[PDB]
């Protein structure tokens, strides 16, 4: 009771069964002749099914054999995966040896329950100036990285690492989504270099393959975080995982690809229907739990910097912050070249970050926007003219973003990969008294390239 | 019933000649054209992107694999 | 290498980039490849091109330049 | 769908056979052509391409042998214009449903798990006809691996006495 | 021999042939009752083949035979050419009679070569 390969289209496959014995959905299906292997996406009665190529598209020959598995994707998880780079499949892609775990699971559960959310909101820092400050974040959160393309977001993403890695045994965990593949590998050398790959995980789609595989990759990184999140330890308690997404633009895209071909008719844009309830699913299984949590961070690619169509909408109806990196003021020399005007969360809440550090926020907010707008007058007349009123804002201004310049910790050589993490409190007394004015008598450089008020005031009275 | 009427249709036909003797899979009929498309009958070994060659002796592209045809 | 000041200050090629030319007709794209190709003559590294949906006389004064300077020796 | 596109077709033969009583003959003729068209290898000797109408027209004659007729040879002349020589099969059926229900004869397929013995199959024909049908077709079926009990399908129309019973028991107490 | 309509949309009309003989990709057609010409287009097969029309689309009835030359459109060719007026297929219009050349020349080719 074999099929046989009775029609292929590009990406499309279709399969001839006896009709007694119909594979089920979501199944692989084994081809006799090489290692390729196909998942069911429709039963055509009579005994055809519709599949998709996981691998390559060559060495195929119509009458050719397949067998089936009668079961969905499943793929060794464990502890045996950290620092290892696989496949879609779960295999060694690193030469390293075959992998070490024989426990493997399905892709395909359901979302969590509606009972089982975890029962409170939560709040996760970093010490870094711009995000702990105007881009608070949610154990369990959602995050968007937008533009930016003269920085590297990667040096960003390894901060954040770091930050977790040595903040928490919580792991972290990256899929590669239709991957640079470039920067893939110096992400791969440069955590290598850090000596921090315990806790991480490696699966790249890297567009190369058919688009079924840059599609699943991240329904492969969700099991992962998914296991290594149900790991109870010790308490009954696991720890809370973290996720990157390559792109999720490019997980769009692989639904995209082959949609019309599968007999779906085109949206709105021509998209896949489907596109909300793939969207959904992938989503919702990313929360807090009454046991641990999930959360991933998200690289963000925007079509023509256009936010206007469904591609980023239905993304956005899932984060919880837009973090827009700022190009220009990586011009202005600053090593995080984060816009501090832009990008929000929804978290910016008194009840949930307090009353103090809300207002402060507030603040900082209008007096930014302020001096913005001010930008064109003093280049047509000049400070003097301006009244004396927000001479003071201008000068607390450039202080503000002279005090975001952060030295990264983790870049090796950036100025000495000095770490800051400086805590939430600390950055708010310094803050409060910026805007206060307890410090409004030094040049901005005395901000610069600094954290708080002690490296400040330090280096002020060194020069 | 059934097998009867197989039986009976290897009587009145007796075997159809082998139906050409497999209908030669090494050979393709030339049979739908328009505008450098071209449709094949039979040849059910096929590649994605098998070089075909014609008794003109120039090439073709085996790109569309089908239940009763080829595209190319 | 590429030649021009502003190409070769503000957004630099490294050997195995994925840079990309865009723009409006006629604006020197063909000539600006060209250019590119020139600048390695003493680079040792080799070049190749492909002409797509082009008159074949374009094709062919193309090459006559690439003689001109000899580069369509390498 | 493909009986949506068989369905003129089986009108037309059919009120043309009964026209003519030779129903049955035509019926033994579709039957004769399903299991020919079934054949791999006489429709692959069809469907070669240097073929006119007037190759596979023939051909079917050859393998009715002597049964064939004027009407039966326009009949095939015509799919054969369009191409419809694939879904006979399907014509067939609902030829013959047009027959049963013509004659008001309406068939029965009934499946034990155990085999039957004439005289209950002849009460259920009976019971069937207290159930207010002309007259009817009984195909029994032996069904082991269902628990026990006789199935009974008319169509849309089913009866259980076998397994089904404890699945709702189980749905039920859930 | 001969084939003949089978329909008529506009310009495009087909024609079916024996399979002993189908026209080649371009040739010219030749109405065998009214005057009117017709170019291949494509190879439908099956003895169809299908062409567009050199002239009006009327008196043209389904099954009206239909002869080909084996042969593309070829016009008359060189000076005696010059200072006419000669139509689409080469037919004077200026009223000064036939053109006084008998070369004949295809109205299909390949692109010169590269070299
Ligand atoms: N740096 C330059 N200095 C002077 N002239 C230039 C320069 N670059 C291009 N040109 C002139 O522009 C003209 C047209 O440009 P060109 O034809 O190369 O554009 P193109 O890339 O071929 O566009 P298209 O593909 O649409 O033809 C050329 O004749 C060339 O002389
Ligand atoms: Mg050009």
């Amino acid at each position: 009771s074999s099929g046989r390969i009775i029609q292929i289209i590009g990406a499309v496959i279709d399969v001839e069964f006896e009709r007694t014995s119909v594979p089920k959905i979501y199944d692989a299906l084994q081809v006799d002749g090489t290692e390729t292997t196909l998942e069911v996406q429709q039963q055509l009665g009579d005994g055809v099914v519709r599949t998709i190529a996981m691998g390559s598209t060559e060495g195929l020959k119509r009458g050719l054999t397949v067998t089936s598995t009668n079961a969905p994707i499943s793929v060794p998880v464990g502890t045996a995966t950290l620092g290892r780079i696989m496949d879609v499949l779960g295999r060694p892609i690193d030469e390293a040896g075959p992998v070490a775990t024989e426990e493997r699971l399905p892709i395909h559960r359901q979302a969590p329950s509606y009972a089982e959310q975890a029962a409170s909101t939560d709040l996760l820092e970093t010490g870094i100036k711009v995000i702990d400050l105007l881009c608070p974040f949610a154990k369990g959160g959602k995050v968007g990285l937008f533009g930016g393309a003269g920085v590297g977001k990667t040096v960003n993403m390894m901060e954040l690492i770091n930050n977790i890695a040595k903040a928490h045994s919580g792991l972290s965990v990256f899929a590669g989504v239709g991957e640079r593949t470039r920067e893939g590998n110096d992400f791969y050398h440069e955590m290598k270099d850090s000596n921090v790959l315990d806790k991480v995980a490696m699966v790249y789609g890297q567009m190369n393959e058919p688009p079924g595989n840059r599609l699943r990759v991240a329904l492969t990184g969700l099991t992962m975080a998914e296991y290594f999140r149900d790991e109870k330890d010790e308490n009954g308690k696991g720890r809370d995982v973290l996720l990157f997404v390559d792109n999720i633009y490019r997980y769009t895209l692989a639904g995209t690809e082959v949609s019309a071909l599968l007999g779906r008719m085109p949206s709105a844009v021509g998209y896949q229907p489907t596109l909300a309830e793939e969207m959904g699913v992938l989503q919702e299984r990313i929360t807090s739990t009454k046991s641990g949590s999930i959360t991933s961070i998200q690289a963000v690619y925007v079509p023509a910097d256009d936010l206007t169509d469904p591609s980023p909408a239905t993304t956005f109806a899932h984060l919880d912050a837009t973090v827009v990196l700022s190009r220009d003021i990586a011009s202005s020399g600053i090593y995080p070249a984060i816009d501090p005007l832009d990008s929000t969360s929804r978290q910016l809440d008194p009840l949930v970050v307090g009353q103090e550090h809300y207002e402060i926020a507030r603040a900082v907010q209008n007096v930014l926007q302020r001096y913005k707008e001010l930008k064109d007058i003093i280049a047509i007349l000049g400070m003097d003219e301006l009244a004396e009123e927000d001479k003071l804002v201008v000068y607390r201004a450039r202080k503000i973003q002279r005090f975001f310049s952060q030295p990264f910790h983790v870049a090796e050589v950036f100025t000495g990969a000095p770490g800051k993490l400086v805590p939430l409190k600390e950055t708010i007394r310094g803050f409060k008294g910026l805007l206060a004015g307890e410090y409004d008598h030094i040049p901005e450089q005395a901000f610069y390239m600094v954290g708080g008020i002690d490296e400040v005031i330090a280096k002020a009275e060194k020069l | 019933q059934l097998n009867p009427s197989e039986i009976s249709a290897l009587i009145k036909q007796r075997i159809g000649d082998l139906d050409t003797s497999a209908t030669a899979k090494n050979e393709g009929t030339i049979v739908m054209v328009s505008d450098g498309i071209v449709r094949i009958h039979g040849l059910a070994d096929a590649m994605y992107g098998e070089m075909i060659e014609f008794d003109g002796g120039l090439f073709g592209m085996a790109l569309n694999l089908e239940q009763d045809s080829v595209g190319a | 290498q590429t030649g021009y000041k502003s190409v070769d200050t503000m957004i630099p090629v490294g050997r195995g980039q994925r840079e990309l030319i865009i723009g409006d007709r006629q604006t020197g794209k063909t000539a600006m490849a060209i250019d590119a190709i020139i600048a390695q003559k003493n680079s040792g590294i080799k070049c190749v091109y492909v002409a797509i949906g082009q008159k074949q006389s374009t094709i062919a004064n193309v090459v006559r330049k690439l003689e001109e300077t000899g580069a369509m020796a390498y | 769908e493909l009986l949506t596109l068989a369905r003129p077709y089986a009108k037309a033969a059919f009120a043309y056979a009964s026209e003519q009583g030779a129903t049955d003959n035509w019926s033994n003729a579709l039957q004769v052509l399903s299991a020919a068209v079934q054949d791999e290898a006489f429709s692959a000797y069809l469907n070669r391409p240097e073929l006119t109408p007037a190759e596979q027209v023939k051909l079917f004659a050859k393998v009715l042998g002597e049964d064939q007729s004027q009407a039966v040879s326009n009949f095939l002349t015509l799919l054969a214009d369009n191409d419809r020589l694939v879904l006979l099969p399907e014509i067939a059926a609902e030829y013959e449903q047009l027959k049963s229900q013509n004659n008001n004869n309406v068939d029965v397929v009934i499946e034990s798990a155990f085999p039957l013995t004439a005289e209950q199959e002849q009460l259920l024909k009976s019971a069937l006809e207290k159930r207010f049908n002309s007259t009817v077709t009984v195909s029994v079926e032996v069904k082991p691996e269902l628990i026990a009990g006789v199935v009974i399908r008319a169509g849309d129309q089913v009866i259980d006495d076998s397994a089904l019973n404890k699945l709702e028991k189980m749905r039920t107490r859930l």
